[PDB]
């Protein structure tokens, strides 16, 4: 299963845009809180990734494979950051919905 | 019943009250106030103030808020610059859960960074609404200027270090400062035993005595802000005696015996050697109280003027001279005893509130660690007598005095003039 | 600047007030 | 050629170089700083400063602004506490109306109310951009915390004022404190004929002497800033002689002595005493310099530095010891006579220059109304003497003094420890 | 921000500066 | 011919809605600088009228005739200011050519 997982890591191409996993995340009203709560240099390198990959897009280019993002190393950044936004989020409908 | 009071073997006072209310109040008081900063963290006690609907250990800012207003009950936060004080308030049935928020608000707080971020524009818009009234800034200036250290720092937050106070510097805060031994957990309207088993539950973990604070320094000096309004304000100052001491009852019964303001609606202190003497100096619209502030290292005993600007300066004066006289032993036996029949009274409306009532109960203990009943109080007010209260007020005219002055200054005088 | 939401002489110490009731005062 | 100074009997005096230089400059030298202005009118010399351009009874501000820059002239209006000077640059062949735009502005204000309304929010931004420099602020605090009443009137509009100040307060200015008799006409590039042929005719109107100058009293004090800067600033002074006293120039030559300035470019200004005496203890980067200020009824004579607020204490100290070693006789004739060339080359260094000596020229006028020609002040700065040297200091060291502080004042002395 | 914004130390009074021309500040 | 001016007062009618003459003139750009720089007394005055004369406008309705601004009456406020601003837009217009 890891060495499959790998293999879809692959498979999905972002690591190839220098992207990380939590930048490919879609901006709901969730993920822009989380995003929010993030500290200055964990945004800043999100936020430089993320142009990059759209320069790249533009270019119809990819990152050389020595610099591409290695599963291994990738880091859930915003993961940590969200879960709170979604328990926060959870916690209030449930107070409504009682 | 009567007030029933133990000291936990980590430090934690607990005092309790069944008196059958039907609403019953509950507080804790710390030794926290702002004067426990120094010039690296100024204005964290105010953001410490404001920042107690955060998230804690235990329960969320949105479950705290929706709790405590599901079943109707208040939670305040006040603060002196020595102590501050976490107070909850709710019907019988629901404080179970209110002593929940209140002392996980106390000991477990998160201090996550974009909640104080989204909390330091509400310490700019806190700020401003409490120096509306002028009397804030004239006192809070006072205190600057007639302190070096320790009770100069400002109850409010200046203005360079919004937008600079950090998580870390508030849990440094509350990690030297939140310790048992020096928090007083207080209780009307409950059982004592509830109280310590919240006790235990909390406010047993953090047991250090904390980080001690500097004794303060008088300074002297005076500080002037010229800004056209159309009373001058002006506080002068010296230093007094602190808590726990004879002389601040001395002093108390000298504030009431020149004038402590107006008792009647639109009074005029009809007997009030300050106010009275104004006339001499004044016809027009006045106020000169005397301001008295003690703490437990430092006292500052004065005099408060608002008056026109013109008049400003022979009316600070009037009150003055009229002091002057007070040291001379120009006194009657009479007016000594009206005073103290004044002091008494204020005493006794004070505590006749309940929350009022807690507080006092609260800074007792934190200050003695012992309850006084009224009466005892009623007993020691009276030992002050009247060479006592000329005593004081020699204290006064000849003491180094500060001076914060704020208006149209073009005719307010000076210290070496005054 | 409006000061938010916009005589007696203070003859006390200050004591900043606030908390969840909407009330939030400063009295001598 | 030589200035030749002569008082027209209205009292303007004229004087004029005619140095057939390319580009003359003629300014009007008046006595019109906030020294001269009260507690209620604070501002409106700022505004005055700021209001070269509004319509004149004469002009338009159109034809004035664009007049001036047609010819490439420039209108200048400089303005220290104790005066303040309007000029004017260009070619010979311009200066005829260049002189008819200058004394039209002197002499004729319209200040309208829509113009000077349109100003004060022009007058925000210099109050607030000359803030930039630290200094600034404490220059300007420290000529408040150490006077009463004249000279600790602000160069720039205090932040109340702005809004308040009406055309009507900024003509009864110049009708006071504006008049012929405490002006004069300096022109470099001129004919000293027409200089009178110009002034006869718009300057000997306003004939009276003027609003009477206030005096200046000291009052000692001290006022700190706490706002978070990276550097501590501090000026310590005391009042000092006056202009027109031999004492002004022993307080010359001290602050020569002590160190007025680097010489080298990323020098250590090795001989400054002060400078000396702080780096051989402290490794941190500092700026210590001895600051003077001398006005026509009273001086400021101190110390000024610049350091980390962690070594901001002892640094201080060390430069109030070093002057106190100069207090007590301890130092050379080699230095002295140093500290004289180094004086004597800054006066002819700051002479040098057009602007510099029209400037000079002009405040010798008002001053003295004579012309010291620059080779009498050698040999008077030579009159100073190293025991008048010393006398200076011990002045400053015995008098009272004024403090001004901002910064991270955690480690800062006070007054009354240092 | 002071409009357009921009060490050395003062040890001279200050003097301010302004008129037709853009420049204006003040020196020591 | 001021008593054809009189008529041509009443004929305007002006008056009977309560207003002074300046109070019509067309807010051109001209007109704009000078309204501006009226004391601000007048100029609240000045909206006050001319609000008055909208409401009475609608409702179809003059003023009392006693009410109505006498010739005498009027007054020329924003005239006075409006020769400066025209002035100086001359002056600005030949330095321009």
């Amino acid at each position: 299963l890891d060495g499959f997982r790998k293999w879809y890591y692959n498979a999905a191409g972002f690591n190839k845009l220098g992207l990380m996993r939590d930048d490919t995340l879609h901006e709901t009203e969730d993920v822009k809180e989380a995003i929010r709560r993030l500290p200055e240099d964990l945004y800043n390198d999100r936020m430089f990734r993320i142009k990059r990959a759209l320069d790249l897009t533009m270019r119809h280019q990819i990152l050389p494979k020595d610099q591409w993002t290695k599963y291994e190393e990738d880091k859930f950044y915003l993961e940590p950051y969200l879960k709170e936004v979604i328990r926060e989020r959870k916690e209030r409908e449930e107070w409504a919905k009682k | 019943q009567d007030l029933e009071f133990t000291k936990l073997p980590n430090g934690l006072v607990i005092a309790s009250l069944e008196n059958y209310a039907p609403l019953s109040r509950i507080g804790l008081f710390v030794k926290a106030g702002s004067r426990y900063e120094d010039s690296n963290n100024l204005g964290t006690s105010h953001l410490l103030r404001l920042a107690s609907s955060l998230t804690t250990k235990g329960a969320s800012s949105f479950k705290i808020t929706r709790g405590i207003e599901a079943v109707g009950g208040k939670l305040s936060v006040t603060a002196t610059r020595e102590n501050m004080a976490y107070t909850v308030e709710g019907i019988r049935s629901d404080i179970e859960i209110l002593m929940e928020f209140l002392l996980n608000v106390t000991t477990a707080p998160e201090f996550r960074r974009w909640e104080v971020a989204a909390l330091r524009s509400q310490l700019k818009i806190d700020k401003a609404v409490a120096f509306q009234n002028s009397q804030t800034r004239i006192i809070e200036n006072l205190h600057d200027v007639a302190y070096k250290n320790a009770l100069a720092n400002p109850l409010y937050c200046p203005d360079y270090r919004m937008g600079k106070i950090t998580s870390e510097e508030l849990h440094y805060f509350v990690q030297n400062h939140f310790t048992s031994a020096r928090m007083a957990l207080v209780g009307l309207g409950v059982s004592h035993s509830v109280l310590k088993q919240v006790a235990e539950q909390f406010l047993n973990m953090r047991g250090g005595l904390g980080l001690a604070g500097a004794k303060a320094k008088y300074r002297g000096g005076e500080i002037r802000e010229q800004n056209g309004d159309n009373l001058v304000h002006a506080a002068i100052v010296a230093e007094s005696a602190a808590i726990g001491n004879a002389e601040a009852n001395a002093f108390s019964v000298l504030q009431h015996l020149l004038g402590a303001g107006p008792h009647i609606k639109r009074g005029n202190n009809t007997t009030s050697l300050l106010s009275q003497s104004v006339a001499k100096g004044s016809h027009q619209p006045f106020d000169v109280s005397a301001f008295n502030a003690s703490y437990s290292d430092s006292g500052l005993f004065g005099i408060y003027t608002i008056s026109q600007a013109a008049a400003a300066g022979e009316v600070i004066n009037a009150a003055y001279n009229q002091v002057k006289a007070v040291a001379q032993g120009n006194l009657s036996s009479a007016d000594v005893q009206a005073a103290k029949n004044k002091l008494k009274a204020g005493y006794l409306m004070s505590v006749e509130t309940s929350e009022g009532f807690l507080s006092e109960i609260g800074s007792q203990a934190l200050a003695a660690g012992s309850y006084m009943p009224p009466s005892t109080v009623l007993q020691q007010i009276d030992s002050v007598a009247d060479a006592d209260v000329v005593k004081a007020a020699k204290k006064f005219v000849s003491g180094k005095k500060s001076m914060a002055a704020s208006g149209n200054l073009g005719h307010t005088p000076f210290l070496d003039e005054l | 600047p409006v000061l938010d939401v916009k005589g007696q002489a203070a003859a006390r110490p200050l004591v900043a007030t606030v908390g969840l009731n909407v009330p939030a005062s400063v009295r001598f």
